[PDB]
RNA sequence: ACUGGCGAGAGACCGAUAGCGAACAAGUACCGCGAGGGAAAGAUGAAAAGGACUUUGAAAAGAGAGUCAAAGAGUGCUUGA
RNA sequence: CCCGUCUUGAAACACGGACCAAGGAGUCUGACAUGUGUGCGAGUCAACGGGCGAGUAAACCCGUAAGGCGUAAGGAAGCUG
RNA sequence: GCAAAUCGUUCGUCUGACUUGGGUAUAGGGGCGAAAGACUAAUCGAACCGUCUAGUAGCUGGUUCCCUCCGAAGUUUCCC
RNA sequence: GAUGAGUAGGAGGGCGCGGCGGUCGCUGCAAAACCUUGGGCGCGAGCCUGGGCGGAGCGGCCGUCGGUGCAGAUCUUGGUGGUAGUAGCAAAUAUUCAAAUGAGAACUUUGAAGGCCGAAGAGGGGAAAGGUUCCAUGUGAACGGCACUUGCACAUGGGUUAGUCGAUCCUAAGGGUCGGGGGAACCCCGACAGAUAGCGCGUCGCGCGUACUCCGAAAGGGAAUCGGGUUAAAAUUCCU
RNA sequence: GUCUCCAAGGUGAACAGCCUCUGGUCGAUGGAACAAUGUAGGCAAGGGAAGUCGGCAAAAUGGAUCCGUAACUUCGGGAAA
RNA sequence: CCAACUCAGAACUGGUACGGACAAGGGGAAUCCGACUGUUUAAUUAAAACAAAGCAUUGCGAUGGUCCCAACGGAUGUUU
RNA sequence: UGUCUACUAUCCAGCGAAACCACAGCCAAGGGAACGGGCUUGGCAGAAUCAGCGGGGAAAGAAGACCCUGUUGAGCUUGAC
RNA sequence: UUCACCAAGUGUUGGAUUGUUCACCCACCAAUAGGGAACGUGAGCUGGGUUUAGACCGUCGUGAGACAGGUUAGUUUUACC
RNA sequence: AACGACUCUCGGCAACGGAUAUCUCGGCUCUCGCAUCGAUGAAGAACGUAGCGAAAUGCGAUACUUGGUGUGAAUUGCAG
């Protein structure tokens, strides 16, 4: 409906949105922060190569225990990235259906590039664990929310 | 078990035809607030304690 | 062993369904009702419960007979009548 | 005399964590061998007029469109810290 | 130097406190007392009840040897005052 | 923790005061005990449930708006 | 004109919340609540106002009343973080290849191979206990702590056939009782304080007659069923 | 944790262990690496309890046939000395 | 004519290997405690603790000893 | 002391808790509730991140069970009443 | 060999008995000095001792029980911040 | 010591959550009227019952109702 950002040219942008998703919010949150301003052609290329374990995402913020691979060097020095490859995913069919819409609108699909995404958390959903002594704790997951906005370039 | 009384088992027929959905035209009605069936009972999660 | 192995002995029952009251309460062994003190002619009540004598008392079930009570003190238990056929 | 029953009127009382435990299929769901223990849970709109159709997707669904004074009211939906 | 708290002494290597919302503790009643406001005054008090009355749980009226407190005290008491 | 007593190896006994199912009897100052104050439904040097009960506490904790004014005591005597 | 510290404690004057008796007003030309890097007033409690949101109520003033003001109580209920994509998924020897199906296959099905249980079994039944978990078809989600096309999940429908198998009958330890004896009564003892139950034979009569015709075993006692065949799911029960 | 019925072949004293047939099953989330520390299983020159509270743990012994077997003794045993 | 599998011995032979895996006592000289088998603190004590046969003492001949019971009655007692 | 095997740890896909938390987290001395992460005076001090580690956080777990106090109990005993 | 000076750079051991600290002896050695670091060091171990509940002896107590007397058996938790 | 990442911080928007405001076929309190359970089988318990219903409400094989009387054109989620 409303997006946190609304594209600059209304004319010239395409949007689609996912709810509830079950995919984790942070491994989501590192792809998407990934991709943020990229041309729709390579950013494709690039999350399809997540899923063939060519190209890693990088993991900046929720990175507490990640592994260290030199396939994320490149963007982020540390070398802490991983292939989220459940996030890239759901991510990929937004980017499809976005296009989609812009093929619809009579957009340059060529010139597409991510103006805006972004991640938000959703409703969590409950199961349990047992543990030792008769113990029960909760067993959470952590949908998110999917918004992005596709902006042709202009000249 | 096998051996079972005659009560039992008649208790055990009515708790079976209790143990299924709502009709759907129940949710239709006017000024409805049934939304589910409430005592829903599976055989393995709660018992019937008889 | 008192625990967790102890509790997989559970296939004796000491308590069955009441005849009377219906609660699973009839110890089978003291051919007694915990909760309705049936076979006892009268019922098991007790002052120091006072959820237990609401959750049981009168006006909880059905009133079968008891409802129609009042309609019929209101025209005087009138009987052996009826309405004047219509004109 | 009368915190039960049935009927009736009233209030400087409470306003959904309040007020009876219970404003709702509440002494219900559920727990206990048993005596017993015992919750949570109210609000679309004036009217369902509850979102035709197009297009993308295996589907959920999205995009556009449509109803409405309002979807910034879209079936746990008034307001929304 | 971290607030709250007990303490002669707390930033304390004393205890409570991860964070937010909402709820959350000198009250009602009987007796008595000092003080103050008000009415009347050697009186005062409509209090049980009655007569009524906003068609009325209010307000208004009623104390005829009623009653309470006060108007006289001392004594264990008989009594005197 | 697989588990509010389990797992691995190692160990006691194994025709008897042997092991075990079901039925049945004994119930709370009571039962039952080859006796450890053991056991009596994860509860036993007195079970569990409701009530008396908002039990009492010279003891611990807390005790909610603002400015303004005055402003202490740890000393006396008596008190299981 | 003088003067200004304050814990425990006392008191005064004020602020704020919700009603009631009055009074003066506001509001669909937008009330309450809520939001704001708008502005201002008061030493302060607080107050006034711009803008936004919201869509139907609200406020000032006098008096009067009260379940009337929170940062704490290992406070109550609800919600939410950091911890953290971390601890962790490791017993029971083990999987592999091809093809089919499907949007999707390390996990479904078929075939082939390689292993395990190794008859005190990871095989084939039954008693308790459960109660439809049984069978067929289908399936959005959820659930099966990875996944699933899968299913002991969900939806719809189907399924348990006895003179011979059991219960039923008998009695066991024991249980429940009449009368009687106790007991304020709830209850206690239990055939022990007693005109037993009735049975048999003739056809209503004779004879006999010791106070329970009761409950108590799906492992004790006990009338009678065997092959062959049959279902998606039943059989010593259906068919012959 | 929870009662009971049926019970093949080989080895062997043996419903011991080990392997197999009938029947069942590969159900325990997978992939890639082979650091420390760990858990489980092992081995080790020469010495042989110096370790340690203590031989804890482990090692050694182990079946069968023949020979042989002390103190002590309740005359039975000890003894598989 | 038909037989099953126990025992004993001999020759030959292999890198002295052979209960080849599996399976399956370490042994001896003494002290303390308890005779032994048995039992015990379910979930920190398995023992020298409990029990035990044996030994000894005590009460009692039923109008009784010991014990239960509010009362009536009852257990030992189908006993001596 | 060395070394060998398996399963972990380790890395990846998927899934994904909890204890704990005033605020926080480099030191020396000083003073101080006499043993500071914070205060005083100095040493110093350079983003983000991985695997380990048990010095410290007088670490966590629990309103000390020891001891004392209370005009709190309870089990048991007897020449206490 | 003794006394004293500068001097803490290096070293200060293997065992019997005891839970020990301490001690004592055997042996080696250049030498077998003395101490601190929360009487350094238990989320490092160990648990022999001490110091719960079982049990025995002696003495004490009418008894329940007592003993800086002896004896034997007695769960050592968590790091990922 | 730029840029960018990270951390913190401020603002806009979007999330998370269900406070606040406005409501209320409920609760609570006071007052009044009435006197009516059952062997002629009560209260309570169980099972069944609708064209499509599990519960709640109703009912009893005449089973979300029969009959009489009153009212005078519906019931309603769908079907008929
Ligand atoms: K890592
Ligand atoms: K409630
Ligand atoms: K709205
Ligand atoms: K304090
Ligand atoms: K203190
Ligand atoms: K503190
Ligand atoms: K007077
Ligand atoms: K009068
Ligand atoms: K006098
Ligand atoms: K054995
Ligand atoms: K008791
Ligand atoms: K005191
Ligand atoms: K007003
Ligand atoms: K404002
Ligand atoms: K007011
Ligand atoms: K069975
Ligand atoms: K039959
Ligand atoms: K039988
Ligand atoms: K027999
Ligand atoms: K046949
Ligand atoms: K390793
Ligand atoms: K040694
Ligand atoms: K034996
Ligand atoms: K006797
Ligand atoms: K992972
Ligand atoms: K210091
Ligand atoms: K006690
Ligand atoms: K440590
Ligand atoms: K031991
Ligand atoms: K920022
Ligand atoms: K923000
Ligand atoms: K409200
Ligand atoms: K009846
Ligand atoms: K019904
Ligand atoms: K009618
Ligand atoms: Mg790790
Ligand atoms: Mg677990
Ligand atoms: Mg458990
Ligand atoms: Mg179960
Ligand atoms: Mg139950
Ligand atoms: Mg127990
Ligand atoms: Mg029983
Ligand atoms: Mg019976
Ligand atoms: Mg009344
Ligand atoms: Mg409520
Ligand atoms: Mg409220
Ligand atoms: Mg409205
Ligand atoms: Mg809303
Ligand atoms: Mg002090
Ligand atoms: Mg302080
Ligand atoms: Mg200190
Ligand atoms: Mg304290
Ligand atoms: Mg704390
Ligand atoms: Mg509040
Ligand atoms: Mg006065
Ligand atoms: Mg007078
Ligand atoms: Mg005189
Ligand atoms: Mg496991
Ligand atoms: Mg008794
Ligand atoms: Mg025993
Ligand atoms: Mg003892
Ligand atoms: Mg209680
Ligand atoms: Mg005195
Ligand atoms: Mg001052
Ligand atoms: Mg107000
Ligand atoms: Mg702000
Ligand atoms: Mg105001
Ligand atoms: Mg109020
Ligand atoms: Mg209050
Ligand atoms: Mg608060
Ligand atoms: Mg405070
Ligand atoms: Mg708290
Ligand atoms: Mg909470
Ligand atoms: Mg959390
Ligand atoms: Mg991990
Ligand atoms: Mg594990
Ligand atoms: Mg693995
Ligand atoms: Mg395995
Ligand atoms: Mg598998
Ligand atoms: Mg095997
Ligand atoms: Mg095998
Ligand atoms: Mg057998
Ligand atoms: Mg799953
Ligand atoms: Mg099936
Ligand atoms: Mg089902
Ligand atoms: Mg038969
Ligand atoms: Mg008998
Ligand atoms: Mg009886
Ligand atoms: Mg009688
Ligand atoms: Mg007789
Ligand atoms: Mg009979
Ligand atoms: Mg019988
Ligand atoms: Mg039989
Ligand atoms: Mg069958
Ligand atoms: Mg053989
Ligand atoms: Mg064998
Ligand atoms: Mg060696
Ligand atoms: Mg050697
Ligand atoms: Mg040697
Ligand atoms: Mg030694
Ligand atoms: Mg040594
Ligand atoms: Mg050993
Ligand atoms: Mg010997
Ligand atoms: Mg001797
Ligand atoms: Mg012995
Ligand atoms: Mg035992
Ligand atoms: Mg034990
Ligand atoms: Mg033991
Ligand atoms: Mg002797
Ligand atoms: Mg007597
Ligand atoms: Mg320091
Ligand atoms: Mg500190
Ligand atoms: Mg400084
Ligand atoms: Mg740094
Ligand atoms: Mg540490
Ligand atoms: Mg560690
Ligand atoms: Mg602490
Ligand atoms: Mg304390
Ligand atoms: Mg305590
Ligand atoms: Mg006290
Ligand atoms: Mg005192
Ligand atoms: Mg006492
Ligand atoms: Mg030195
Ligand atoms: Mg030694
Ligand atoms: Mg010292
Ligand atoms: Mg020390
Ligand atoms: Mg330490
Ligand atoms: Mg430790
Ligand atoms: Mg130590
Ligand atoms: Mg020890
Ligand atoms: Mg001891
Ligand atoms: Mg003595
Ligand atoms: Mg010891
Ligand atoms: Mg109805
Ligand atoms: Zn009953």
């Amino acid at each position: 409906v409303k997006y946190s950002r609304e594209p600059d040219n209304p004319t010239k942008s395409c949007k689609s949105r996912g709810s509830s998703l079950r995919v984790h919010f942070k491994n989501t949150r590192e792809t998407a922060h990934a991709l943020r301003k990229m041309p729709l052609d390579k950013a494709k290329s690039y999350l399809e190569d997540v899923l063939a374990h060519k190209q890693a995402i990088p993991f900046t913020r929720f990175c507490r225990g990640v592994g260290r691979t030199a396939q994320a060097k490149n963007r982020h020095s540390n070398g802490q990235g991983r292939w989220p490859v459940k996030s890239a995913g759901f991510i990929l069919d937004l980017l499809k259906n976005a296009e989609s819409n812009a093929e619809v609108k009579g957009l340059d699909v060529d010139s597409l590039y991510i103006s805006h995404i972004q991640v938000n958390e959703a409703q969590k959903q409950r199961r349990r664990t047992y543990r030792a002594h008769g113990r029960i704790n909760p067993y959470m997951s952590h949908p998110c929310h999917i918004e992005l906005i596709l902006s042709e370039k202009e000249e | 078990p096998s051996h079972k009384s005659f009560m039992i088992k008649k208790k055990l027929a009515k708790k079976q035809r209790q143990n299924r959905p709502i009709p759907y035209w129940i949710r239709m009605r006017t000024d409805n607030t049934i939304r589910y069936n409430a005592k829903r009972r599976h055989w393995r999660r709660t018992k019937l304690g008889f | 062993g008192k625990g967790t192995g102890s509790f997989g002995k559970r296939r004796n029952k000491t308590h069955t369904l009441c005849v009377r009251c219906g609660r699973r309460s009839f110890h089978l062994q003291k051919s007694r009702c915990s909760a309705c003190a049936y076979p006892a002619a009268r019922l098991r009540s007790y002052n120091w419960s006072v959820k237990a004598i609401r959750r049981k008392t009168t006006g909880t079930g059905r009133m079968r007979y008891l409802r129609n009570v009042p309609r019929r003190f209101k025209t005087n238990f009138r009987e052996g009548t009826e309405a004047a056929p219509r004109k």
